């Protein structure tokens, strides 16, 4: 009864999108096929299905999910993929033309041709639904599709639903392996169009799940498959305690109301850990003693920036496998012993704790290898403002003489809305250097 | 490249370049792997690492 | 080559012979003899299987001696375990029946 | 979906594009006798995109043949994988353009154009959504310098939304094949500019050049030249036709490589190539690949870009390989030479994958070039043409037929304005 | 509780390491796939002083395998027992020391270095409570030498009350095995005379004596040497990791052997030893234990043992046998061996008592005691440092690293100046 739709725009959310589904298929026991026959079951135990997946009356079960891109290129190769029996026909919209790396076009011209189909598709797919604690929405937004129509359609929501608590996992580019060369004026555009219409942002940037690939995982030659399997894991990783049984079950409603002190301040990184390959774990131990240890480690974090140049606002933790909760407080009370890791003044209490007892799921061939525990760590911090800065001052050098201005203002959008976006991005600065000061 | 190369001769000789027509002198014989491989999506993603196994 | 194996050896030592035929136990082996090599027996004897007319006379001897009808159905479970065509049981293979046995 | 089109004009223009669709035959598994005997499902999964459908199961390439003397459509039916093109797409004269410009773009084209006009806007029409064109043509000749642009200027006033494409071998003073070269190229630079999107010259002395380095073949023909530049567009068009894991179309390329309108000309190569005494004693892998990429005499034009600064380049590879060695090879070579990438654009290239290589390699690279060096080519043909115009040798011809000097005079200036407006960012400092 | 790391720096700490580790699992029938197979309990009452826990269930020993070069690692794991080691502790360099105290000790030993420290420091927190540490090289080894001496050095000046101990191996000039041995070996000795806690000094010489005569094996190999080394080993931890009937931890020994503070050298050596030809004869009892103690024969060093006196000895009795003739004998062996044992410290002999014999055997003896004799070993080392020096032939390697032959003199003085004071108390009288 309690379920959750998801929403996925744009080349970089399909394959990420791509990743959680098989593993969230892989942990029911619903192969590709669309079946759960698992031992025999059939109406002999619990309905714990309904977190993902619906029931059809007789058979499958049809995911809750919609697919929105310009390009078939992308939507092709899943349709005709190995799973292509499982999601709804008609549900998988596809494009005619490509965003082209251009906000413009991919939020005022060919991105407005597209949305009536996609939110037809979701006031019917809320229908079904009885239970909606929230939406999940993956997306890119260093593409002109992947913010403008990602961009309209959170904002359609917006009225459309309101109170509905919104939760998006984006991709930032990296602070230095960057590929895209307009990439920064789809961002910072997007920004505003995420800063106060999103909930709980997710910084997920690509630079660094290499370091945590290559240096952890021993990779030296990482493809897009492996990423795209570590960031299924989190969003797994998050979610996972609403549909299993746990000692302190914690619903997506209990983020926002422990995780986001001020409305604007909502920018948050996230870091995974333990990461252990399959051929060097057997022989190390996993306590609860130091892989929460390791996640605080600066260079464990999912994201490029240093948690050791700011202090700590407000952190959440859960926990997987047969960990003992007071275990949990223990690892707790030696971390505020630690010196380095520093919160600020206002924040007495900063750490919010919850145990799911089943172990995180394998699936074959991959990286991470059947381990006992394992913790997520979610937490919001001042030191993310650096990341914005370096964006601004990469937009600075390139808008000072209109660097491929005339792209973007001849497909409608005003010249003076740049004006509008350096104001938006450098006012939230302003507003996060405020809060570190002490009282 | 824009000056003239003196001597042409027939072939045997090692005089000029002789050794690179050589060389490939087979491979014009030398025969070439044809096909096209698999995708990445369709590799990583397979039947495999699923419910099946 | 380094050691002779392939010599025949003299059935009689000399000594004062310098040469080695491959029966010498090197030093990883000599710290740690087989336990009983102390008394004249090794390891591998208990490995050669026995009949049971001359098992059960073993078995006697020790002080170890039980009925007609059990004596049967005890080796019988021995060569169970054992699971090999020829009749003869393995001594020490009736060793540990006997310790699942008693009971 | 996104289909394109294909207009060749002139001989190079004939020549180029028999090659190029030799070549994509080749890659999709089309033969001449057209019936389909390629293998991977994959080739007809998007084979729409340069083909249409007939009865019979029998492909045809949506290619448009013109030009103004015989013997070249006559030559390119006669040989083999000519006998794919449609007959109802030649359209011809009889006169000739004989190395004119006005020749070719007010007495004898006039008449003939009309004709063509209705074919292209046909063909084009019949597709679904198109994406843009892409045009061979010559500028140093006769005929394609001037029936081409002609063309080129109806079909973008006409079509005012799709992106072009133009492939042009400017001529350049080491080997020349007319006296009368700088003129019809010089007034070919001044029209072309306003209308043609995306400009990617190819320069001849360059192929001998390479052939004669690199290569180190004793005897090479046109056949070996021909041969490289379908290549080249053939990788251009390669993420359009097959799946990738960051697909990246026509528009994609010019959005990230083209700052400003007046600054729309690239420069591009092919690789990997090897000579034929070292091919198996190397490797394949990103490191080698992106070394001979940025490589001076890998290019494919006669601008050296080491006396240029590059303002935006973008890498389309093809085949499997691992993205962390491509993006960390793109940044290597962005550090160690800053000198030579401009300052106040961060992150000035691109990259793409596709999963699909050319048939015969691991895997192959694809570079495109916008740096200053282009400036270089520009001045010399200036200076040949105003040593040419001051004495107005040969004007004669030009002026009997309905040009006049003030045209060529505001065409002279407007190169030179072209020049100096694009030399600027050289020393431009932000 | 109370247990300790192992470490091993250098080419011969490796082999010898690999040796002790498989001596001590298969006493507890730890089987290489790191689970328990043991049956006593006392197999496991203890596990605690050589082993920790993971995931699974299975064990591991908390050594961290320390070398130079790549090539005795990719080996030693790859032979029997390469899989119970923790690879996390794989830290090597890529050069080699090259058997240079100058390379391995200041250039580039310091900066690799650092690794296994923070791996060193990181396994000796997590402990409930640590007591010491033990370390196997040998001073003929550049590379051994180098690491080994700065890790004796700083986690010692990081811990100052825990246990360290090393078994260096002295090279004796009659089994010459490099030219510059001699160098490397007498600075080492200036260093860990200063910091080293104990020393217990084994000759390659003298194991190879032994071996022949007592083994009467025809060929020996270093499997065969290095495997007796394992044995003392075990005997000098053997009264830590089993109940014994006078237990002695590895400090309690520390009292009882090192009368005054810079003597600090031991000698020690390990009994039973039969010959396979004469297995089935001796008679293993006290009375026969006792014997073999005393010879020269019994004793791993080339140093004649009744060349001197014997400051102190102590004996740690493995299996299960009453005390009474053991004292009883002691007093025996003391009184009949007086002349020889100096006269002004009476009560010189240390009997523990240990239930647990090395499997395979009835009863086990082991030795280790601090007499003058090791004098001469100095002597013979140190006499070779002096003519080498004289024409400074091989020093200019040392020089060429930062090493000035200032120190080359202070280092050998402070070494002579121990033999003078050793041999002091020789002839001291009460
Ligand atoms: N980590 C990761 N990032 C991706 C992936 N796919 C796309 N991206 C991001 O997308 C950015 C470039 O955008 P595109 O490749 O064009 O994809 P898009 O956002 O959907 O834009 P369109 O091509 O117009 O659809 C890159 O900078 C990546 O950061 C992916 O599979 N993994
Ligand atoms: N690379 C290359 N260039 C060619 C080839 N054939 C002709 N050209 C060039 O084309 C130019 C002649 O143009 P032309 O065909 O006469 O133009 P037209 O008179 O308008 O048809 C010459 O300068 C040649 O350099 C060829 O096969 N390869
Ligand atoms: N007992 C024993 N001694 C060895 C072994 N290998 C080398 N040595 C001794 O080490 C000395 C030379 O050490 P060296 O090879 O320089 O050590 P390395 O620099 O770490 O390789 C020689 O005098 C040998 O006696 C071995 O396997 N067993
Ligand atoms: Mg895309």
């Amino acid at each position: 009864m309690r379920e959750v739709i998801s929403i996925h725009v744009g080349q970089g959310g399909i394959q990420v999108g791509n990743a959680c589904w098989e593993l969230f298929c892989l942990e029911h026991g619903i192969q590709p096929d669309g079946q759960m026959p698992s031992d025999k079951t059939i109406g002999g135990g619990d309905d714990a299905f309904n977190t993902f997946f619906s029931e059809t009356g007789a058979g499958k079960h049809v995911p809750r999910a919609v697919f929105l891109d310009l390009e078939p290129t992308v939507i092709d190769e899943v349709r005709t993929g190995t799973y292509r029996q499982l999601f709804h026909p008609e549900q998988l919209i596809s494009g005619k033309e490509d965003a082209a790396n251009n906000f413009a076009r991919g939020h005022y011209t060919i991105g407005k041709e597209i949305v009536d189909l996609c939110l037809d598709r979701i006031r019917k797919l809320a229908d079904n639904c009885t239970g909606l604690q929230g939406f999940l929405v993956f997306n890119s937004v260093g593409g002109g599709t992947g913010s403008g129509l990602g961009s309209l359609l959170l904002e359609r929501l917006s009225v459309d639903y309101g109170k509905k608590s919104k939760l998006g996992f984006t991709i930032y580019p990296s602070p230095q392996v960057s590929t895209a060369v307009v990439e920064p004026y789809n961002s910072i555009l997007s920004t505003h169009s995420l800063l106060e219409h999103t909930d709980v942002a997710v910084m997920l940037d690509n630079e660094a799940i290499y370091d945590i690939c290559r240096r952890n995982l021993d990779i030296e030659r990482p493809t897009y498959t492996n990423l795209n399997r570590l960031i299924a894991q989190v969003i797994s990783s998050l979610t996972a305690s609403l549909r299993f049984d746990g000692a302190l079950n914690v619903d997506i409603t209990e983020f926002q109301t422990n995780l986001v002190p001020y409305p604007r301040i909502h920018f948050m990184l996230s870091s995974y850990a333990p990461i252990i390959s399959a051929e060097k774990a057997y022989h190390e131990q996993l306590s609860v003693a130091e892989i929460t240890n390791s996640a605080f480690e600066p260079a464990n974090m999912m994201a490029k920036c240093d948690p050791r140049h700011g202090k700590y606002m407000a952190c959440s933790m859960m926990y997987r496998g047969d960990v003992v909760p007071k275990d949990v407080n223990a690892s707790i009370a030696t971390i505020k012993t630690k010196r380095t890791i520093q919160f600020v003044d206002w924040c007495p209490t900063g750490f919010k704790v919850g145990i799911n007892y089943q172990p995180p799921t394998v699936v074959p061939g991959g990286d991470l290898a059947k381990v006992m525990r394992a913790v997520c760590m979610i937490s919001n911090s001042t030191a993310i403002a650096e990341v914005f800065s370096r964006l601004d001052h990469k937009f600075d050098l390139m808008y000072a003489k209109r660097a491929f201005v005339h792209w973007y203002v001849g497909e409608g959008m005003e010249e003076g809305e740049f004006s509008e976006a350096r104001e938006d991005l450098a006012a939230l600065e302003k507003d996060y250097e405020e809060v570190g000061i002490e009282t | 490249t824009i000056q003239d190369n003196v001597n042409k001769y027939r072939f045997g000789v090692l005089i000029g370049n002789f050794a690179e027509e050589k060389f490939g002198m087979d491979m014009a014989q030398r025969q070439i792997d044809e096909r096209l491989p698999n995708s990445t999506m369709k590799d990583s993603y397979g039947l495999k690492n699923s419910a099946l196994n | 080559p380094t050691i002779r194996n392939d010599i025949q050896k003299p059935l009689m030592k000399s000594i004062a012979d310098p040469n080695n035929y491959g029966d010498e136990k090197p030093a990883v082996n000599l710290l740690f003899p087989k336990k009983y090599d102390y008394m004249g027996v090794e390891q591998d004897d208990f490995k050669i299987k026995r009949h049971k007319y001359e098992i059960k006379d073993i078995f006697e001897k020790i002080g170890y001696k039980y009925k007609i009808g059990k004596f049967e159905g005890i080796f019988k479970r021995a060569q169970e375990i054992e699971n090999s065509t020829d009749n003869k049981v393995s001594c020490s293979s009736f060793l540990q029946a006997i310790q699942e046995m008693d009971h | 979906m996104r289909e394109i089109v294909h207009i060749q004009g002139g001989q190079c223009g004939n020549q180029i594009g028999a090659k190029f669709w030799e070549v994509i035959s080749d890659e999709h598994g089309i033969d001449p006798t057209g019936t389909y005997h390629g293998d991977s499902d994959l080739q007809l999964e998007r084979i729409n995109v340069y083909y249409n459908e007939a009865t019979g199961g029998r492909y045809v390439p949506r290619a448009i043949l013109m030009d103004l003397e015989p013997g070249t459509m006559d030559s390119v039916r006669a040989g083999p994988f000519g006998q794919l093109f449609r007959p109802d797409n030649f359209v011809f004269g009889q006169t000739g353009a004989g190395n004119n410009w006005a020749k070719g773009h007010y007495t004898e084209g006039a008449e003939l154009i009309d004709s063509v006009l209705d074919v292209v806007r046909k063909e084009a029409e019949g597709c679904d959504c198109l994406q843009g064109f892409q045009i061979t043509h010559s500028l140093g000749g006769g005929t394609g310098s001037g029936m081409g642009t002609l063309l080129i200027s109806k079909v973008r006033e006409e079509y005012p939304d799709r992106i072009m494409e133009t492939f042009s071998v400017v001529p350049s003073p080491k080997v020349s094949d007319t006296v009368v070269e700088p003129y019809n190229a010089t007034l070919s630079v001044h029209q072309l500019v306003e209308n043609a999107d995306e400009c990617m010259v190819i320069d001849n002395e360059a192929l001998y050049d390479i052939c004669f380095r690199t290569l180190k073949l004793t005897t090479p023909t046109y056949g070996d030249l021909n041969h490289l530049v379908s290549a080249a567009m053939s990788g251009v068009t390669c993420c359009l036709r097959f799946p990738g894991q960051l697909n990246s179309d026509l528009r994609k390329l010019a959005v990230n490589l083209i700052p400003f309108p007046r600054l729309h000309f690239f420069m591009i190569g092919f690789a990997p190539l090897t000579s034929r005494g070292s091919q198996q004693y190397r490797a394949l892998t990103v490191p080698e690949l992106t070394q001979q990429m940025f490589d001076a005499k890998n290019m494919m034009c006669a601008a050296d870009p080491r006396h240029g600064r590059y303002l935006t380049a973008s890498a389309l590879f093809r085949g499997r390989m691992s993205t962390k060695e491509v993006d960390e090879q793109m940044l290597n070579v962005q550090n160690k030479n800053s000198s030579y990438f401009v300052e106040w654009i961060p992150n000035n290239i691109k990259s793409s994958i596709c999963d699909i290589p050319p048939k015969g390699l691991k895997m192959a690279v694809t570079f495109v070039g916008n740096s200053t060096a282009i400036q270089e080519m520009f001045k010399r043909v200036a200076e040949q043409f105003t040593a040419m115009f001051r004495r107005k040798a040969f004007l004669h011809w030009y002026t009997g037929e309905g040009m006049d000097e003030m045209e060529f005079t505001e065409a002279e200036s407007n190169m030179n304005d072209l020049v100096s407006e694009y030399q600027q960012y050289q020393d431009a400092t932000a």
